[PDB]
Formats: structure tokens, C-alpha cells, sequence
RNA sequence: GUAUGUAAGCGUAUUACCGGCCGGUACUAUUACUUU
């Protein structure tokens, strides 16, 4: 495992087993539907979304009181952006490749990291091609790390 | 400046609305319907110096993108360069009161 | 016993100290719990390893301490281990 | 030509294909009240007067 | 990665026995994996065999009475016709006496010799003795 | 597609402007006699109040489809009429009683009825005459041609 | 005098009796002064009354799409029918429309294009979780038995042990005569710190 | 008494029709694989 790396290890998080409880939990998944139109409108990424959550209210699992995954219920009120968030992170770690990178050359250590998120966008890219969530003819370029993002 | 800076403009392209240029700056700027102005740092000297006498009378508030023109004309989805801009409506991001 | 010919009733307790994964079903240490800070009185539900900040409407006395593992305030807390 | 064929769901004809739904359960949500106006009627005139 | 689900099951249960395990803990619940055990226990080779179902794949426990000697897998999963199941007898079996190698025809997962009254040719998974 | 433009004109062989003296007046609603191959294979509807004139169109040619029928994928469309499609198969070895990835490369031409046919869609294919040194089948249906993740769809 | 149907058997079926009988039983339900503002419109599909040899087991087909409604009333449905159909089991059964392939040589799918919830986990999944209903589930394990046959460890921590305990013996009854599926339901006292 | 390796009924396109359970006819997502 770990691709990019020489380790084996393995974090993640741990789901419970079924697929009702929080039932003493009073809110609805209609609120929460409105939450994410009031918090979800305010430019955040789906996976920090399914974090305040979590922390505040909180909602142990939004699959649990709603069926759609986060994105449907981005897109069911019309919240899905043009551009697929976790990549939207890896551009983001592009660009700043090319800002430490333009001044502050022989960082071969660093010049070795532009291999892999290119990589790391390409091979990823190709799997979103095919998807149809960003058409085909969408070839990353070089100039278009600034603008992508910002 | 900060990168957290431009986080706030990110969700202006979203929902606010744009004066690019100086004459669409300045044009708002005279009925002060814009609330934030931009300054770039690479900005000529007395177009730096002439944006903010305007807001000692039009009681606004600007800021020195410390950048280029190449970057904040590219931090905002555009290609073109950016020297000045006023945000006159703030549609859903937080500079409302935020200070750098 | 290596040579056991019970895995399907193992003791309690071993299991909850194995780990967060490699139980014979699938839960976590985790849980919620609902704290009220020792300067007000609001009840607030929350996450053990929480990763946020988080305060009240209006009571923002501590409800948190900032850490990698569980929310480990002293003498500034009052919750329980249960699902509200 | 092409690209306007099955084109009444843009604007107006999401919601004048989402008015199958919008005829319905906003009415009826008052009138199994009505439908039960026999321990409706019945019911708060016992209260009004016990 | 997890390239065959089927095989990894398979050796863990030869790899009880040397050191003397008489239970088995194995992933991860495939009904192809379901389609086989029973087999084992249809000429009593293993002991009680028992599935919890997480919502993610499952796992099997798998108790064990001490009889077998070595269940084999061939990868993947060659088409063999009838005329010629008997050349994977003598390749993979100690003799015609007992053994059994286990393939899986259009009609389902059986013994050879069942498939050798069924006739029915089909694709070999694994066999044990 | 075409106003007619040739140096030459090009019509279908066999039909006249019968103008007044007919058996009854048989219009037929256009005068092109627009076959069917009837192995199960419908019509295009487009084949019968065609404008297009394609001598060697199946539908509508001297042509009779013959041979056999096979099905497949298509990767290259540029060439006039004739579309390159790409059929796939295995072989069996005797070292291994294994398998290969092989193919070949059949060039194929096309009536303008199925018009806008891309990479990499799924057509079926049947035989007939030699057209012109390699071209001995015709294309029979648009059958599936969905690539519902790449190819087939707008954006 | 004595209401039945047609206020809550549509849209099901109007047979039978004993579909009918506890209709007119559903009636003087509704004048239990707290429910009236739900079940004037909970509606019911069928019924089923089969036996344990000696007692009856009640089934109660809810049509589900009230079935967020349906969870909270039924602490109250069971219990008030319980002591007016003695000494007969009730539980509500939503049977659903299973949508098949049939077992012929690979049969025509369409139309019905089988959506994941409409295959034969429903037999089980969405059947297991409304005969235990209040139970919540925490470990279902398939004991495997030496002639092909097969035993279903149903496991419930103390999520309301304390009063449908005498129902899993009723409950062994009817998973077998609407699934076939032999069960066995698991107790253990120990809270089973996670 | 027992066994289950047998077919039908029964948790369901166990297809539509005319015939004496039984002939004819309406009439089916594919491959690879294997069957004769």
C-alpha cells in the first residue's frame, strides 16, 4: 500500500455497524438538507462539509439519516461546482510547486515532488475522464495551474 | 498577501460582483456603492497614490495585495492582469469584517 | 490457548483493548459525548476526537482542548459517556 | 437543432415537470383533515364543552 | 491488492494445521467462497464453519477436525471440456483412489466425480486432498 | 450531404421521370425504389426518402449483401463513405492452452444514412462484393454505438 | 355501528375477514386521544393471520412509505392490539415488490430494470429489520450446519431485552414461514465496550 | 420404519392463443466458456 512511499501504513476512520442510530437524535435529514444550502453555499469542500457535522451539532453519519451521497445532496439544491474537490486539493499542491520551485531551483528533493502530483493528476485525471463529471479534451497544461484554482 | 486572503476573493467569483480597470473602479467608487478595493504592489506610483485620497472621503477601506499583477489578474479566474478592482457587492464572502 | 477452539466467543475485555479495527465486527473507541462547560450551563453535543473547535451560541467558555487524540480537558468539562 | 430536442426541462419546465407533485400532496396535506372531520368537529365541540 | 479472493482463502487453511491451528480466522465473505466450504464438509474434512457479516464484506470462522493434508488451487480458472478432465486427475491427485479436484461447469461447483456423472465441462478453481 | 455535386451527375441506375402515360399513377410517394435486405435487419428510415445516390450503397446500390455477419468497434472515420472499424478474437496455443490479445483490420464502407459515426462506437458488419481492392463488406446497423463514458455523450 | 375497512385497506385489498376483523379492531384504536392525528390517513395494504400450531402470529403488511411514522406509533400499536387479540402475536410485515429474474435460460430482464433494492437481500434485509423491530441489531452470523442446512445468529445487546424477549420464540416461527431462513436470537448481558 | 441422488405443487414473465395433463402457434440484454 501507500503508493507513492515505502510505508504499509494504514489510517482511516472506523464506521459502526448499523445504519438508523443517532434515533434519538431530534434532527432531521431536512434541516441538514438546508444546511448544506446554508453552509455548503459558502464555497466549502465536501469532505470539510462532513465535518461540522460531525463536531457541532453533531450528526454521527449523514448516510444514515439521508440516503444520497454529499455530492447528490450538493447537486440535488444545485451545489456541485464545475471542478471535482480532491484534485481541486492536488492543483492546488501543483501550483504551489510552481511557486517555490521558480525562484528556489535546485531543490531536486522538491523537483522530485512535481513527478508525482503530475502523476498523481494523471493518473487520477483518467479515471475522472472517463466518469463524465469533466469532459474529455480537458488536458492539465502547465500555465493553467494558476487559473484552475484561482 | 496571506494565502487566507485569497481564500475570501474565492468565493466572490462564485457570488459577488467585479469592477476591473480604473475607470470601472473609480466609477463605483464615486457613487461608493463598492465597500473593498485592491491594490497590487506593482501599482504606479501616483495611481497609487490616488485610489486613497478618494477613501479618506469616501470612507472605505483598501488593501496592498502584496502579489503582482500576473497573479491577482490570475487569483481571480481571469488571465488578464489585475492593478485595481473594487468588490462593490460582497454576495457571500467574508470580508465584511475581516483585517489583515 | 494458541490452538483455541473458541473465536467466535472470545473474552470481553481483551477485545476492547486489541484495537480500533481488527475486532470481530467493526466499531470504534469513539463516541459522543454532551459537555457542559463548567462556567455555563448549555448542553452541547460532541465528538470524543473531535478535530474542531467548538464553542456555544453565546456560552464560549473552553468545550475543547486542541489535540491528535480525544478532547483531553481537565477540571473544565462535564459530559457523559452516551448517546444522547 | 440538435441541442433544443427534448429541451422543455430548462427554465420554467423543471418545475412544469415537478407540477405532478406540486397539485398534490400541497392540498392533500389539509384535507385528510377535512376527510376526518368527524372526530375533528365532534372532537373540539367535547372539548368546549367538558 | 487482493488479486484472487478465492486462493488467499484457500492456503490459510493449510497453513493451520502445521502448527496445529484448529480454527481459522479468514475473509471476506464471497458466495462464490460459501459455494466451496460446504464441500469440504460434504466428505468431512474440516470442522464447523461459521460467517459473521459486517457491512463491509464479512469474515468466516472456520473450526477444523484435523483431517486434511493440503487443499491446492491451479490460477486462474482454465476452460477444460469433458474429454480431458482426465489429465487433471493424475497432474494434481496422489491416486484414482481419494482426492478430489473441485472445477465448476455451467451448472454449478462440484466434485469431479459428480461432474464425471453430471457431464458437464467447466473451469477449474482449486482441489485439496 | 450532397446538392448533387459531381462533374459528372450521379443518379440511381434504373428509375426514369415517367411523366404522364403510367399503369395507373403509380407516384410512390418518390421515385426510388429502395430495397430491403430482409434478414431480420430493418430498414433505415432514412434510406427510403433518401437524396443521396451511393452506387455502391447496400440499401440502395446494385448490391446484394452476402457472406457472412459479425459485429465489432470502429476507430477511424476521415476517408469518404468508409469508416475503419476493429474486430477482436483470441487464439488458442498448444504450449499453454492460453490466450492472446490479436486482431485485425477490416476497411469498410459506409452509406451516408449512418451519418456521424465516431471512435470509438459499435457497429455490426456484413459482406457482399468486392468494391475497390480491399472493401468487401458494408455496414449493417448502428446496433449499440454507446460508449456511455467517454465517446457517446455531449458536454 | 361497527365501522371495518375502507378507511385504511386502500390501497390494498378488501379481502379478507380476518384482514376485516381486526379493521374493525383498527377503528376503536383510533380513540386512544393521542393517535388520532397520525392514523387517520396510516394506511394498510393486507394482512395475514398464520398460526404457530396452537397461537396465532399476526402479520400487518404496511405499504412503506410511512415507515418513519410507522417506528414510533409501534410501541403503542402492538401493545393495545396485544390485550384485544390475545393471545395472538402482532407485528407489522411491509411485503415488498420483488422484482425477479426468472430462472430460465438467462429470461428477459425488462421492463423493471432492478434497482439494488429490489433483489433477494430484501428477503432478508428489509425483512429481518421489521420482525425485530425495536430490537437494533448489532451482529447477524451465518452458522453453516453439517447437511447444507444453515443457522442465522440474530444479536441484540439490551436494546429493549425486557419486553419482546417472549416474541423470539414467536419471531422463530414466522422468519421461517415468510423466508425459510432458521434463526436463532442472541442475548448477551455484556455492554461489549467498542 | 428409514434414506434422498429423483418430478410436480409451493415464495410468482412456471411466456400470450387454439386444441387432448397433453400437439400447434404469439413470442425473448450479449459475449467468453462449455454441452450435444
Amino acid at each position: 500500500g501507500r503508493m507513492h512511499a515505502p510505508g504499509k501504513g494504514i489510517s482511516q476512520s472506523a464506521l459502526p455497524y448499523r445504519r438508523t442510530v443517532p434515533s434519538w437524535l431530534k434532527l432531521n435529514a431536512d434541516d441538514v438538507k438546508e444546511q448544506i444550502k446554508k453552509l455548503g453555499k459558502k464555497g466549502l469542500t465536501p469532505s470539510k462539509i462532513g465535518i461540522i457535522l460531525r463536531d457541532s451539532h453533531g450528526v454521527a453519519q449523514v448516510r444514515f439519516v439521508n440516503g444520497n451521497k454529499i455530492l447528490r445532496i450538493m447537486k440535488s439544491v444545485g451545489l456541485k461546482p464545475d471542478i471535482p474537490e480532491d484534485l481541486y486539493h492536488m492543483i492546488k499542491k501543483a501550483v504551489a510547486i510552481r511557486k517555490h520551485l521558480e525562484r528556489n531551483r535546485k531543490d531536486k528533493d522538491g523537483k522530485f515532488r512535481l513527478i508525482l502530483v503530475e502523476s498523481r493528476i494523471h493518473r487520477l485525471a483518467r479515471y475522472y475522464k472517463t466518469k463524465s463529471v469533466l469532459p474529455p479534451n480537458w488536458k492539465y497544461e502547465s500555465s493553467t495551474a494558476s487559473a484552475l484554482v484561482a | 498577501a496571506l494565502e487566507s486572503t485569497n481564500a475570501r476573493l474565492a468565493l466572490v467569483m462564485k457570488s459577488g460582483k467585479y469592477c476591473l480597470g480604473y475607470k470601472q473602479t473609480l466609477k463605483t467608487l464615486r457613487q461608493g456603492k463598492a465597500k473593498l478595493v485592491l491594490i497590487a504592489s506593482n501599482t504606479p506610483a501616483l495611481r497609487k497614490s490616488e485610489i486613497e485620497y478618494y477613501a479618506m472621503l469616501a470612507k472605505t477601506e483598501v488593501q496592498h495585495y502584496s502579489g503582482t499583477n500576473i497573479e491577482l489578474g490570475t487569483a481571480c479566474g481571469k488571465y488578464f492582469r489585475v492593478c485595481t478592482l473594487s468588490i462593490t457587492d460582497p454576495g457571500d464572502s467574508d470580508i465584511i469584517r475581516s483585517l489583515e | 490457548m494458541p490452538l483455541a477452539k473458541d473465536l467466535l466467543h472470545p473474552l470481553p475485555a481483551e477485545e476492547k483493548r486489541k484495537h480500533k479495527l481488527k475486532r470481530l465486527v467493526q466499531h470504534p473507541n469513539s463516541y459522543f459525548m454532551d459537555v457542559k462547560c463548567p462556567g455555563c450551563y448549555r448542553i452541547t453535543t460532541v465528538f470524543s476526537h473531535a478535530q474542531g473547535v467548538v464553542v456555544c451560541a453565546g456560552c464560549a467558555t473552553i468545550l475543547c482542548q486542541p489535540t491528535g487524540g480525544r478532547a483531553k480537558l481537565t477540571e473544565g468539562c462535564s459530559f457523559r459517556r452516551k448517546p444522547q | 437543432m440538435l441541442a433544443d430536442q427534448a429541451e422543455a426541462r430548462r427554465q420554467k419546465v423543471r418545475e412544469a415537470r415537478k407540477r405532478r407533485e406540486e397539485r398534490i400532496a400541497t392540498k392533500k396535506q389539509e384535507l385528510i383533515a377535512l376527510h376526518a372531520k368527524e372526530d375533528e368537529i365532534a372532537a373540539k365541540a367535547a372539548t368546549a364543552g367538558h | 491488492v487482493r488479486m484472487n479472493v478465492l486462493a488467499d482463502a484457500l492456503k490459510c487453511i493449510n497453513n493451520a494445521e502445521k502448527r496445529g491451528k484448529r480454527q481459522v480466522l479468514l475473509r471476506p465473505c464471497s458466495k462464490v467462497i460459501i459455494k466451496f466450504l460446504t464441500v469440504m464438509m460434504k466428505h468431512g474434512y474440516i470442522g464447523e464453519f461459521e460467517i459473521v457479516d459486517d457491512h463491509r464484506s464479512g469474515k468466516i470462522v472456520v473450526n477444523l477436525t484435523g483431517r486434511l493434508n493440503k487443499c491446492g488451487v491451479i490460477s486462474p480458472r482454465f476452460d477444460v471440456p469433458i474429454n480431458d478432465i482426465e489429465k487433471w486427475t493424475n497432474n494434481l491427485l496422489p491416486s484414482r483412489q481419494f482426492g478430489y479436484v473441485v472445477l465448476t461447469t455451467s451448472g454449478g461447483i462440484m466434485d469431479h466425480e459428480e461432474a464425471r456423472r453430471k457431464h458437464l465441462g467447466g473451469k477449474i478453481l482449486g482441489f485439496f486432498f | 450531404m450532397a446538392d448533387q455535386n459531381e462533374r459528372a451527375f450521379q443518379k440511381q441506375f434504373g428509375v426514369n421521370l415517367n411523366r404522364k402515360v403510367k399503369p395507373g399513377i403509380t407516384k410512390k410517394k418518390l421515385l426510388r425504389r429502395s430495397r430491403d435486405v430482409g434478414l431480420g435487419f430493418k430498414t433505415p428510415r432514412e434510406a427510403i426518402d433518401g437524396t443521396y445516390i451511393d452506387k455502391k450503397c447496400p440499401w440502395t446500390g446494385d448490391v446484394r449483401i452476402r457472406g457472412r455477419i459479425l459485429t465489432g468497434v470502429v476507430r477511424k472515420a476521415k476517408m469518404q463513405r468508409t469508416i475503419v472499424i476493429r474486430r477482436d478474437y483470441l487464439h488458442f496455443v498448444r504450449k499453454y492452452s492460453r490466450f492472446e490479445k490479436r486482431h485485425r483490420n477490416m476497411s469498410v464502407h459506409c452509406s451516408p444514412v449512418f451519418r456521424d459515426v465516431e471512435h470509438g462506437d459499435i457497429v455490426t458488419i456484413g459482406e457482399c462484393r468486392p468494391l475497390s481492392k480491399t472493401v468487401r463488406f458494408n455496414v449493417l446497423k448502428v446496433s449499440k454505438g454507446q460508449g456511455a463514458k467517454k465517446s457517446f455523450k455531449k458536454y | 355501528m361497527a365501522i371495518g375497512s375502507k378507511i385504511i385497506k386502500p390501497g390494498g385489498s378488501d379481502p379478507d375477514d380476518f384482514e376485516k376483523s381486526i379493521a374493525q379492531a383498527l377503528v376503536e384504536l383510533e380513540a386512544n386521544s393521542d393517535l388520532k392525528p397520525y392514523l387517520r390517513d396510516l394506511h394498510i395494504t393486507r394482512a395475514r393471520e398464520i398460526e404457530f400450531g396452537s397461537k396465532k402470529a399476526v402479520i400487518i403488511y404496511v405499504p412503506i412509505p410511512q415507515q418513519k411514522v410507522f417506528q414510533k406509533i409501534q410501541i403503542i400499536l402492538v401493545r393495545e392490539l396485544e390485550k384485544k387479540f390475545s393471545g395472538k402475536h402482532v407485528v407489522v410485515i411491509a411485503e415488498r415488490k420483488i422484482l425477479p429474474k426468472p430462472t430460465r435460460k438467462a429470461r428477459n430482464p425488462l421492463k423493471q430494470k432492478r434497482p439494488r433494492s429490489r433483489t433477494l437481500t430484501a428477503v432478508y434485509d428489509a425483512i429481518l429489520e421489521d420482525l425485530v423491530f425495536p430490537a437494533e441489531i448489532v451482529g447477524k452470523r451465518i452458522r453453516v450446519k453439517l447437511d447444507g442446512s444453515q443457522l442465522v445468529k440474530v444479536h441484540l445487546d439490551k436494546n429493549q431485552q425486557t419486553t419482546i424477549e417472549h416474541k423470539v420464540d414467536t419471531f422463530t416461527s414466522v422468519y421461517k414461514k415468510l423466508t425459510g431462513r432458521d434463526v436463532t436470537f442472541e442475548f448477551p448481558d455484556n455492554y461489549l465496550n467498542v
